[PDB]
């Protein structure tokens, strides 16, 4: 028989036996210390949720740096361009 | 002096804290919930188990008539019917072949195996909490039960321990709750003299040996047919039956949080539940002047390959300069972290090691010792045993739950797109400069 432990702990009695109480420890795959190739099956593992999340929010996060900056210096380049782009003898 | 704090409530589980009455040697203040009795205000509404069906000598008027009289007996069914001219073993025993008629009293009773087997229905209105506390303070502790119920100071001898009210009011009975040979099963139960034929508590009474009882069995009596006198009855199969049999598990089996539950009195125990918000106003007399108290000058902390886990996992050292040899107390700065130890025999000069446990994949926990404090710092291995007897002795706070280089790459990624979009403000500002510098 297989039973998914917690955290918190699981009893489990047998026959008449006294029942006996185990805790699931925080230990999984990986390495909270190894390389990320590490890192992130470890964290997966003890929580599948926070850690989907804290991926997601490292793709918004760079998606922002990406596309805002991105979109921040086409607007300076853009724009400082422009009033040389539109003089045909201007030496910029 | 007056002291508080919160206390994670783990049956046997040790907290740790260290009370620093400021001109006093920082004094070990350890609290342990040795034990818990969750006992609410039972109340008792009926007993009941397998009744018996008696059916009284039946009654025969020969010829003539019977009145179906009334009775205090529980589901009295004494109905009446003509033309029987019954048999037994001489024969008939009447002396007309008609105009007679037969009553057949009827009675449900509690059967003689009753006095044992039966079970009975409590309501809880409330599930106050009791802790067995023991508490160690300084180089002295006392064991004391405490109501959890709040302002209740439940204290004991010269230790004004107060509780507080629990994080969660949790209960494990539910409202209706039924007790059987010690075995307890939450079950609405049908409220007294609310019977039902074939459901639990078919007949019930204000105790065994009462004279009240009442029951809806639903007793029929068809008519004596057959040429012996016999007494047709027929019922649904006893309620007490029917719950024993599809009761299912006990709630010894079934409460959350590893309630234990007992009886006489009703009450669960060792359960694990919320945290307990803890007061005390320890003697002054426990104390010592800091002065006259050993002092170390020169403190560092090293780890020795901390293993965080549930148990004591982790071991670090501390080497130490002192300025006197003596008896002192050490303890965690940080609720992540706990030690298995409270106070250690000081050398002038040495180290001693320290057992701890951690929930933290590192060791970013300061540790103090009589005063001094060290921030401990290094990586803790995962513990290759994923299960262990004992409960996890410390809260898996977030907080703390990033290692540090995780904690470091995850940073320097929003680093960099905050960086990036700081970038971009500048050269919002360059552009706008720009744009009126050159005009």
């Amino acid at each position: 028989r297989n039973f998914s432990v917690g955290r918190e702990g699981l009893e489990y009695v047998w026959g008449n036996h006294e029942p006996v109480r185990v805790w699931a420890q925080e230990s999984a795959p990986g390495d909270p210390h190894g390389w990320p190739h590490e890192i992130i099956i470890h964290y997966y593992h003890r929580h599948p949720v926070y850690t989907v999340i804290v991926l997601c929010g490292v793709a918004l996060a760079i998606l922002v740096g990406t596309a805002s900056s991105a979109a921040c210096i086409a607007k300076a380049r853009r724009d400082c361009l422009t009033p040389y782009a539109l003089a045909p003898n201007a030496t910029v | 002096f007056e002291h508080a704090t919160t206390v994670p409530n783990v049956p046997g589980i040790p907290y740790k804290a260290l009370v620093e009455r400021a001109g006093y040697a920082p004094l070990n203040l350890e609290i342990t919930v040795v034990s818990s009795e969750l006992t609410p205000s039972t109340n008792k509404e009926y007993v009941t188990c397998r009744f018996h069906t008696v059916i009284p000598s039946p009654q025969v008027k020969c010829c003539g008539s019977l009145e179906c009289k009334a009775s205090s007996k529980a589901d009295y069914t004494c109905r009446v019917f003509g033309g029987v001219y019954p048999f037994m073993w001489g024969g008939a025993q009447c002396f007309c072949d008609s105009e007679n008629t037969q009553l057949s009293e009827a009675y449900v009773e509690f059967a003689p195996d009753c006095t044992i087997d039966h079970a009975v229905a409590l309501k809880v209105h409330t599930a106050a909490l009791k802790v067995g506390l023991r508490i160690v303070y300084g180089n002295t502790t006392a064991h004391l039960d405490t109501f959890v119920n709040g302002v209740t100071p439940g204290s004991s001898r010269d230790l004004k321990v107060i509780a507080g009210p629990i994080s969660a009011a949790f209960s494990p009975f539910d409202h209706k709750v039924v007790i059987r040979k010690g075995l307890v099963y939450n079950y609405d139960f049908p409220e007294y003299g609310a019977m039902k034929p074939g459901a639990f508590g078919d007949i019930q009474a204000s105790s065994l040996d009462a004279t009240d009882i009442v029951a809806r069995t639903d007793i029929r009596l068809l008519k004596p047919s057959v040429k012996n006198i016999h007494v047709p009855y027929t019922q649904a199969v006893s309620g007490y039956e029917m719950w024993k049999n599809n009761s299912g598990r006990p709630l010894q089996e079934t409460a959350p949080f590893g309630c234990k539950i007992e009886v006489e009195p009703l009450r669960a125990s060792n359960c694990a539940y919320g945290h307990i918000p803890i007061s005390i106003d320890i003697p002054d007399a426990a104390f010592v002047r800091s002065s006259e108290s050993p002092t170390i000058l020169e403190v560092s902390c090293t780890v020795a390959d901390c293993i965080y886990s549930a148990d004591f996992g982790g071991s670090l050292t501390l080497q130490y300069k002192a300025d006197r040899e003596g008896h002192c107390p050490v303890h965690s700065h940080s609720t992540t972290a706990v030690l298995k130890e409270a106070t250690t025999h000081v050398t002038a000069v040495g180290s001693i090691t320290l057992h701890f446990s951690t929930s933290s994949p590192q060791a970013n926990f300061i540790v103090s010792l009589c005063g001094k404090k060290t921030t401990c710092n290094a990586e803790c291995k995962p513990p290759a045993d994923h299960i262990i007897g004992e409960p996890h002795k410390v809260d898996q706070e977030f907080q703390a739950a990033v290692s540090k280089t995780s904690w470091n790459w995850l940073l320097a990624l929003f680093g960099g797109a905050s960086s990036l979009i700081v970038v971009g403000l500048i050269v919002l500002v360059c552009s706008s400069m720009l744009i009126n510098t050159r005009r």
